[PDB]
């Protein structure tokens, strides 16, 4: 989610994110 | 005695001599033309290069080249592919596994150098090490593997010996080992069953032996029955033909004391012969065998929440009495690491207790193959305390296995340890290149220049000190202290007769004659005491450990030597102010005055140990009514000497006793005691750097190491 | 002085061989690589390096 | 001596080859003087008899002269003196 | 298609009934084809004859000695596991030894009956000691493979009997090891080594010769489903 | 390799430390760089420590200072403030952990809540005494390491190993993206950059193999190139794809063209293949691998590599250089390729050797020897008075001429002083996978490829499905990486799919797992986080539910082990082997780049001994402890021919050639070269030296 | 000793898949029997594949042709499925045209007299208003996997293309033997062998081809007296 076209992969994750991850060329 | 060399890498090294063959071949008119056909790859160049390289060694190297089997000659057969074939038992000598690792290959061209290639260094002809005389070209991790399952023994397998009667005989009893072959083939037998074969081309134990056939002769063909189980006489089959059956699950400890007896007894050819079929046997039954891991394998001990829980409270009491101010800040982690080492233990415990015994990570830990089972109990069970970026303990441990799967704050701290491991992994490669540089640099000039310098001097060794309740118990180091040396005087029971007499080599049926006739020393030749002007004599030297004879008279045992203490750095390491790893093996061998510095006693007589402000001043009384010796300056950092109980005031010392706890210096040892109490001094001080870490190295190149310190003398008069 | 020049600290090693007028008789292991000729140990030394090969009485006359 | 043929480089066998000889070292000066000697032999056949004679033991199809060296040694066809 | 070149076989005679076979330059990958197939019809498909049961007379209830001989009764039993017999008839047949006072007795003191043949008469079966008596009945018959040792079918009829594990097979041992030839100009082919050892009823090259005639008509089994159906052809001799 | 190599903290350089002079403690992992450098991710080679990543939250301050966000809790209820802290204020405070529980609202669960304390300390305070919370688990690691799926599980050796190889993967030429990953694969693959995303929505008006034109909401359209075939810095393929269609309407942010290792915009490095954990036959002793020949076949583990060669012609002192056809001797066979000014055609095949430009430069006047004069006055030919310098395909090299590119003075392209003409060409070749090559996966397991077995001798399910690779067992057990043995469990899973029987219920292991978890179909794309993903409970009962293949056939039991057959007797192998789905990835670390080889070459310049490279032909070097070697062994005429009349001696190396190739005897050596110039040095420091006869 | 003697029937599942079972064999005999036939399936069974192509734009595989959506490296991918089966010894040759926009399926390969193509929905490539495919395939017999024989050593032109070739006409065989095992010792095996081909020879077609050669190679033991 969040990515417009992305592929559903589902996730095994348990925990809710508050911040999502920042620009990875800042 | 063979490597697979690319076909491509062997066209550029044999250049000239394909195209002298080119040209005599009449495949090209001169040599131009010849050198473009080897250019341009024509297919009559192959054809060729396999009649150019049928028989011409080359020189495998492997760098860094620790030690001497580093290089190692092979005879080339060309593969397709670009990729170098080692063969998987010269591994351990080349220290290569095949995760991205390189080789080069030089090609020898004279007569003298293709010659020297074929005899000294060929690969068949070095299987034992130089440094212990231990087997090199021994089967490892899953040629063990397949050998151990092969010669298991599983009680209430298929097809076993039943005794039975009453009804119907025995029915576990074979004709032959091809009859039981076929009754494997069907699904009637277990390779690891025990059955009752009928044996005879295998020759029988000394007890079976002795008592079955007569003053002498098994003589093959003659039969006998044997007791085993199926993989056992497949193994046996293995062997040479006259060597004893065996009759024993092998251990990596079992295979290499084999490999040791028959490179003592049987030629250099019918060993390497043996150890490839062994290779071949073990490969086979490895894959046969059902050693996987999955996590079900991975088995979790089912107390460990309760023997947790329990020190849990325990480390809980240490902290609530730390609130109320009772003990202070650093006995608090005292008290906290001795009980989190003691759940470590607890658990290791109970793991190993829970885990069957053909677990397969049991089995691969069990066989000698590879690995320790403090591995087993970090991956299964629990990590443990964890170190600092400084080196000690952390009081929270690591109370997740691997298995389990580390928390955050877990694999943070786990990762310091870490990191510091890798760095002091490549710091002490560095630092042991170093080491045996200059050991290479002081004792290239001993060289083997005779074989008997007739001298009557040698050193005593220690040889099984006797027990109070009257027995010999023998002693722990005699394979690199007695083994290997040349006797120096008869050795003889009350003055009676000779047992072992003057110029023996001192093997194992030589020790076991001292040992039965009662003996606990003898004197032995040594490189120390050599009468010789220049270089050793190769009867003081003696026994060369890599081919089991006496050293050859050209010999250079001092490379060897330095080779042979320098090669184990990277595996020497401190501890989990007294230096204890490779700093300690530098400093003994560079004669300095050593870190955690405690004084020797100059006379005997007796003490006064006189507690000054906060730390000690030590006072010697002599026996002889001289001055008395004080040794003012000594902090109460280092401990007292513990003999037997600490020393105490009004005690009587000797002339070489360690008053402190801490390392006694060279220097001293050698001026009040002489220059053979300082050479047992350093052989042992060395050694024990080397034996806590469980390797082996003879004394024998220790001592031509120390030989070359004491050669000079300081002049005091003109 | 050639193999303890090549050891380390080769500037003192030289600046007082030089001083000593030292000479170097090139008996050591380091001396015969540096020059380039045949060390003097395992097939270098002359009870080996001398060896003298020829065919048998019987051996050469019967073929 | 009892073990399977051995092949290629270990023929003939070391423990055999040593028996001739009081080292390795010696064992490899002799093979390499009479290769010498066989490769001379072989450049000098164009012109008239000279001092070096053999193959004193029947070579292969092209054998190299270390390998006929170590035959004629095992075979007892030469003798040699230390210095 | 047609195939690169056609390999061939050449024994290579150890001892009188063994050998070691070499076929080669089989197709990559043909040396594992060939090689247990080969083996397995080699152990499990030539007919042959074994004894399959005894009766020694006197030992009914207590099978581990026979009064008289040196021997016990699981050596006599050894001893006739390994007596290499062939038969004709189809049917189980009831040999006998007879040998009384002392002495030895070997596999030349049995008569046989017509149609069965015992193929090595100087083998040792017992040592008479002291004037006993040695009465077995042997029983022959036939069959492929080795199979076990078959129960007591009529336990209530036949109570002195003895079952023994049969080795019907005329071939003993067989192993293989299968290697490379020719990487270079030809592209990695195979060569197989096998290496039979028999008893001698019959030679090993006859145990070869049977094994491929068998193994000709189980593979023209699957052959006979479309003949007009393109293989490999492999050229004449 | 590209996102990782910015975001990289380096400690040495000018005005930093050196490598030598750097102390063991500033190589340390310190508690204070929990959030903002990552204490897995570093070099291990000589640099351990000195080189670092940024984490992946981390900020940079005005001053310099590396900050990371922390939730501020207030009377123990967890608020959405982000608060970006320097390490100081961090000191100052006391810092919860993110995987502590919460009531539904921020108020915590436990009464007491384990904490960072100070100085590294770890504590248990009250649940009011806490006044930060971590944003995430896994904020104390970087982008590489958190594309390790069960990170947890290994050993932060062999953790570090795998994030190092992870960066030097190749592209493939189709590129699959794992069926077990985490969720990082799709931002470190758009913010890495070679992606092609849509800048505005709109609709695909058309679509090529070299552009996509969208036409936005308002009028206007936008055409975005793709890169096609373009050499990267490192040799390898820098392809773009489209994945749309031709009326697709597309989002702003949506990825629109793939890249060299993405597979439908997240990023792909490596294929998922069928393992099995056994030995097998001794050709996976000690790190070696098997492959099936299906790999080959069917392209899988096959990348495209590009080389670019570059010539010049300048102006010389007796001339101009010039590019031609009409080259010194040699034959029209060599000239068929070229066209009519001396360049390779696009689309010819090149070997080791062959012209690729033909230049010429002019020569002067020599003497020429008797002999050679000889054979020009028998032969009719010229002088020649210019002399062939041409380019030409080097060594073990080979491709396809795909593209070239020639600047010239004449039509004002910006060439250095001196030089007329430039000219680059451009060999590309399609390398399948053999024996040698390198390969690993995720967590640290690496090795090189022994033998790549034929499909039927491979051990192969009752399905006849056969493995694609096998990997030893002694390999895992003692380095402490089960993050694989859990990788291939649940890949198996991911690939044959599940359904977990909620009939009576949710089983109790699947109290947590998410919904939608509770089914798959085959080949499911699932994500296991760094520090927050799928329990060993959960992989247990999703091996004990999985769906059949096409009859009622499950292969692989409750332990995820599956019976298999031997490829070449046909038995069955005794034991239960452990099989499944591990992603394996393909190193550029192969052998095509790795093997050289010399007999004869160039030579250096003051010491005349060989040049060292690949580059050259170059020598290996035979050092000091390769000396001790061959001292110890008593290996004299070895080691004197090593040091002579292979290196040094010039006037032995020709007559050991001529000796080798008229089939005499080697001869005697001489003095080495080097020696003689220590004398002439050792003179010229004012010392006299000199050698002495008896 | 049995007597009866082994023979093997058929049960069809599919159209490009039966079993064949295979009984009485000699106990111990399926295993070996049946990965003897299966080795032989998946190796030595002789096909045609196709052998090089030409499109007529390109020069070589490391371009594009306008208009067409894939690469020339992705339809070489593509044409890597195709299934053909000719007839004729000699290389023969088959066509591919399409004009402006729509799908390029392999059931728009006109084949000469002899080849069919065995499956006309496998996708090719895709197209738009200015695109145009034109490209020529060449169709071989032989067996097993060839790679890409190169341009130098056949002496062909710029524009061809060699390609890998992979002539099998076999998908996925496996066997179950089923050992009785009696308390008489009258034991016996049943083989149960499963052969699944790509639509271009029937099972039947496939196992009688590998037990002829089989048959070939086993003469050779059989006649050596
Ligand atoms: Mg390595
Ligand atoms: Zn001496």
């Amino acid at each position: 989610n969040s990515v417009p076209g992305a592929p559903n992969r589902v996730s095994f994750a348990k925990l809710r994110e508050p911040l999502e991850v920042p620009g990875l060329l800042d | 005695h063979q490597c697979g060399l690319p076909k491509l890498m062997a066209l550029e090294l044999f250049k000239p001599f394909v195209m002298k063959r080119l040209v005599d071949l009449n495949h090209a008119q001169n040599i131009k033309s010849a050198k473009r056909m080897v250019e341009r790859q024509r297919p009559q160049v192959w054809d060729v290069l396999e009649e150019v390289i049928a028989e011409h060694p080359v020189l495998l190297n492997r760098a860094p080249t620790l030690h001497r089997l580093g290089i190692q000659a092979f005879e080339p057969m060309l593969v397709e592919g670009k990729a170098i074939q080692l063969h998987p038992l010269v591994c351990e000598a080349f220290n290569a596994d095949f995760d991205g690792d390189q080789m080069a290959v030089h090609l020898p061209l004279s007569a003298e150098a293709q010659a020297e290639a074929r005899i000294l260094m060929l690969s068949s002809n070095n299987i034992l090490s130089p440094a212990s005389g231990r087997p090199l070209a021994m089967p490892r991790l899953d040629m063990v593997t397949g050998l151990y399952y092969l010669t298991t023994e599983v009680p209430g397998d298929t097809g076993e010996y039943q005794p039975a009667s009453g009804d119907h005989p025995e029915t576990g009893v074979y004709s032959s080992p091809a009859e039981a072959i076929m009754a494997a083939d069907r699904g009637v037998l277990s390779v690891r069953a025990k059955i009752k074969v009928r044996l005879t081309q295998l020759r029988p134990p000394v007890e079976i032996e002795a008592e079955l056939f007569g003053h002498s002769g098994w003589q093959p063909g003659d039969a006998w029955m044997a007791e085993t189980t199926l993989g056992r006489v497949m193994f046996n089959e293995l062997l040479p033909l006259g060597y004893p059956f065996v009759n024993k699950q092998m251990h990596k400890k079992v295979q290499a004391a084999i490999i040791n007896d028959l490179a003592e007894r049987y030629p250099m050819i019918v060993v390497a012969q043996t150890v490839d079929k062994l290779k071949d046997a073990g490969f086979y039954w490895a894959t046969r065998s059902g050693v996987t891991v999955s996590m079900a394998d991975v088995l979790v001990p089912p107390r460990k929440k309760e023997i947790l829980d329990h020190y849990e409270e325990r480390a809980d009491k240490v902290e609530k009495q730390f609130q109320r101010g009772a003990l202070n800040h650093d006995e608090r982690n005292e008290a906290l690491v001795e009980i989190w080492k003691e759940a470590t233990d607890e658990v290791g415990q109970a793991l190993r207790e829970h885990y069957p015994d053909d677990n397969p990570i049991i089995t691969i830990v069990d066989s000698g193959a590879t690995g320790n089972f403090t591995q087993t109990r970090t991956l299964a069970g629990m990590k443990g305390l964890v170190t600092n970026p400084k080196g000690e303990f952390i009081p929270r441990p690591v109370k997740s296995s691997f298995r389990e799967g580390l928390t955050v704050l877990e694999y943070f701290i786990n990762t310091h340890g870490a990191r510091k491991g890798l760095a002091d992994t490549a710091l002490r490669t560095a630092d042991s290149g170093y080491l045996t540089r200059r050991l290479v640099d002081v004792s290239q000039d001993v060289i083997v220049r005779e074989h008997d310098c007739q001298t009557e001097r040698g050193i005593v060794v220690e040889l099984a000190e006797r027990a109070p309740d009257g027995t010999l118990i023998r002693d722990p180091y005699i394979e690199t202290s007695a083994y290997a040396r040349t006797l120096g005087t008869d050795a003889v029971d009350e003055a009676g007769n000779v047992i072992v007499e003057r110029g023996q080599d001192l093997g194992d049926p030589e020790i076991d004659a001292l040992l039965a006739a009662g003996i606990t020393q003898v004197k032995v030749r040594s490189v120390l005491t050599c009468a010789t002007s220049t270089g050793v004599c190769a009867t003081c030297y003696g026994r060369s450990m890599a081919t089991g004879k006496l050293v050859d008279i050209g010999e250079a045992v001092g490379i060897v030597a330095a080779q042979s203490i320098g090669e184990p750095g990277t595996q020497l390491t401190m501890r989990t102010d007294i230096t204890g790893g490779l700093p300690r093996v530098q400093e003994l061998f560079e004669a300095r005055v050593p870190r955690g510095k405690a004084p020797i006693a100059d006379v005997t007589g007796r003490v006064r140990l006189e507690d000054g402000e906060r730390f000690y001043k030590i006072t010697i009384v002599p026996d002889d009514g001289g001055e008395e010796v004080v040794y003012d300056k000594i902090s109460k950092r280092q401990r007292l000497r513990v003999f037997k109980r600490v020393l105490s005031d009004g005690d009587h010392v000797e002339v070489g006793q360690q008053l402190m706890e801490g390392s006694a210096d060279p220097h001293e040892v050698l001026r009040v005691q002489g220059p053979r109490e300082v050479q047992i001094h350093l052989v042992r001080e060395v050694q024990e750097v080397y034996r806590a870490q469980g390797v082996s190295i003879h004394d024998k190149h220790i001592e031509v190491i120390v030989r070359q310190m004491l050669r000079r003398v300081t002049i005091i008069d003109s | 002085w050639l193999s303890a020049a090549s050891f380390q600290e080769t500037t003192r090693v030289l600046t007082d061989a030089a001083i000593n007028c030292r000479s170097d008789k090139l008996n050591g292991l380091k001396e015969n690589v540096i020059i380039g000729k045949l060390i003097p140990a395992g097939t270098g030394i002359n009870r080996y390096r001398n060896i003298a090969v020829q065919p048998t009485e019987e051996a050469r006359a019967a073929a | 001596g009892g073990y399977d043929t051995p092949l290629g480089i270990t023929n003939p066998p070391i423990d055999e080859l040593l028996d001739r000889v009081s080292s390795k070292y010696a064992l490899v000066i002799y093979a390499a003087k009479r290769a010498r000697q066989i490769n001379d032999y072989y450049n000098q056949l164009g012109e008239g008899i000279l001092e070096y004679v053999g193959p004193l033991v029947e070579p292969g199809l092209q054998e190299k002269p270390l390998s006929i060296a170590l035959r004629e040694i095992h075979a007892d066809l030469l003798e040699h003196t230390e210095g | 298609m047609l195939i690169s070149q056609r390999p061939t076989l050449s024994e290579d005679v150890l001892t009188d009934n063994r050998s070691q076979f070499v076929i080669e330059p089989l197709e990559p990958g043909f040396g594992y084809t060939l090689g247990n197939s080969l083996r397995r019809t080699l152990l499990s498909s030539i007919p042959g004859a074994a004894v399959t049961s005894i009766r020694i007379d006197g030992v009914l209830h207590e099978f581990t000695t026979v009064p008289g001989v040196k021997e016990d009764v699981t050596e006599i039993i050894l001893n006739l596991k390994s007596l290499v017999v062939s038969s004709e008839e189809d049917e189980p047949v009831t040999m006998y030894l007879r040998k009384q006072g002392p002495g030895e007795v070997t596999a030349g003191d049995i008569v046989p009956p017509a149609g069965v043949t015992v193929h090595n008469p100087g083998m040792h079966i017992a040592t008479l000691n002291d004037k006993g008596k040695l009465e077995v009945e042997l029983v022959v018959e036939r069959g492929r493979g080795y199979v076990p040792a078959v129960q007591n079918r009529a336990s209530g009829a036949e109570i002195g009997r003895i079952p023994v594990d049969s080795i019907y097979s005329p071939v003993l041992k067989v192993t293989y090891k299968v290697d490379a030839t020719r990487v270079e100009q030809r592209t990695d082919f195979d060569k197989l080594i096998l290496d039979v050892e028999t008893k001698n009823s019959i030679s090993p090259r006859d145990a070869l010769a049977s094994a491929g005639k068998t193994l000709v008509e189980l593979f023209g089994l699957a052959r006979e489903l479309n003949v007009e159906a393109e293989g490999i052809e492999i050229g004449p001799s | 390799s590209g996102l990782t190599h910015k975001r990289r903290l380096s400690a040495l350089g000018p005005g930093g430390l050196s490598r030598e002079r750097a102390g063991l403690e500033v190589r340390d992992v310190h508690p204070s760089h929990y959030g903002r450098m990552c204490p897995i991710e570093t070099p291990e080679g000589p640099n351990i420590g000195l080189i670092g990543s940024l984490s992946v939250y981390a900020r940079v301050n005005p001053f310099g200072f590396i900050e990371t966000p922390y939730r501020k809790v207030v009377d123990g209820v967890v608020s959405d403030e982000i608060v970006y802290l320097t390490a100081d204020e961090e000191d100052r405070h006391v810092v919860a952990q993110a995987n502590s529980p919460i009531d539904a609202d921020g108020r915590f669960v436990e009464p007491r809540v384990l904490v960072r304390r100070k100085a590294g300390e770890v504590e248990y305070v009250p649940s009011s005494e806490v006044d930060y919370m971590d944003v995430s688990p896994r904020q104390m690691v970087s982008v590489a390491t958190a594309m390790i799926p069960f990170l947890e599980h290994d050993d932060a050796n062999r953790a570090l190993m795998g994030a190092n190889m992870q960066r030097q993967a190749v592209p493939l030429v189709r590129s699959e993206a794992p069926l077990v990953g985490t969720g990082m694969e799709l931002r470190a693959a758009i913010d890495a950059g070679d992606v092609v995303v849509a800048e505005e929505s709109g609709v695909i008006e058309e679509v090529s193999a070299d552009y996509i034109t969208v036409m936005h909401d308002n009028g206007t359209r936008r055409t975005y190139r793709m890169r096609k075939f373009a050499r990267s810095n490192h040799g390898t393929c820098a392809n773009q794809c489209p994945i749309v269609d031709a009326g697709d309407r597309v989002e702003a942010g949506q990825v629109i063209a793939d890249g060299p290792c993405t597979d439908d915009g997240e990023m792909a490095l490596g294929k998922n293949l069928l393992v099995a954990i056994m030995p097998w036959e001794g050709h996976n002793y000690e790190d070696a691998i098997i492959l099936s020949n299906r790999l080959v076949e069917e392209d899988v583990l096959t990348s495209i590599h590009i080389e670019e060669h570059e010539i010049d012609a300048r102006d010389t002192k007796l001339g101009a250089e010039e590019i031609t056809r009409d080259i010194p001797n040699i034959s029209d066979e060599v000239l068929a390729d070229l066209d009519e000014r001396g360049i390779v055609r696009i689309g010819a095949e090149v070997r080791d050797g062959d012209i690729l430009v033909g230049k010429v430069t002019p020569k002067g006047e020599t003497e020429l020897t008797p002999e050679e004069r000889l054979l020009r006055a028998i032969f009719g030919e010229k002088a020649r008075e210019v002399r062939d310098t041409s380019l030409k395909v080097p060594h073990g090299e080979s491709g396809k001429v795909i593209g070239i590119r020639v600047f010239s003075r004449e039509d004002e392209d910006e060439l250095p002083a001196g030089v007329n003409e430039l000219v680059r060409v451009y060999v590309a070749q399609k390398r399948k996978i053999s024996d040698g090559d390198k390969l690993a996966g995720r967590h640290g397991n690496k090795g090189v490829i022994g033998k790549i077995l034929p499909v039927e001798d491979m051990p192969f399910l009752a399905d006849g499905t056969p493995v694609d690779i096998i990997l030893n067992t002694h390999g895992v057990p003692r380095r402490m990486n089960i993050g694989q043995i859990l990788e291939t469990h649940l890949g198996w899973c991911a690939h044959s799919g599940w359904k977990v029987d909620a009939a009576k219920g949710v089983p109790d292991w699947a109290a947590r797992l998410p919904d939608e978890l509770l089914e798959a179909q085959p080949n499911a794309i699932v994500s296991t986080p760094v520090f927050d993903g799928a329990q060993e409970a959960e992989l247990q009962g999703l091996l004990s539910c999985t769906l059949p293949n096409r009859d009622g056939d499950v292969l692989v039991d409750a332990d995820g082990k599956a019976m298999l057959f031997d490829g070449r007797s046909g038995e069955p192998f005794p034991y239960p082997v452990t099989v499944g789905y591990m992603y394996i990835m393909k190193l550029h670390h192969l052998v095509d780049d790795k093997i050289h080889a010399r007999s004869t070459g160039p030579y250096s310049m003051i010491t005349q001994q060989p040049l060292g490279g690949k580059a050259q032909f170059g020598g290996q070097r035979f050092g000091e402890m390769e000396c001790w070697a061959m001292q110890a062994y008593g290996a004299a005429y070895t080691l004197q021919e090593l040091l002579t009349i292979k290196s040094d001696d010039t006037v032995g190396r020709v007559k050991v050639y001529e000796a080798i190739v008229k089939g005499e005897n080697i001869p005697e050596p001489g003095i080495p070269e080097s020696f003689k110039v220590l004398l002439k040095e050792l003179q010229s420091l004012c010392l006299n030296v000199e050698v002495l006869s008896s």
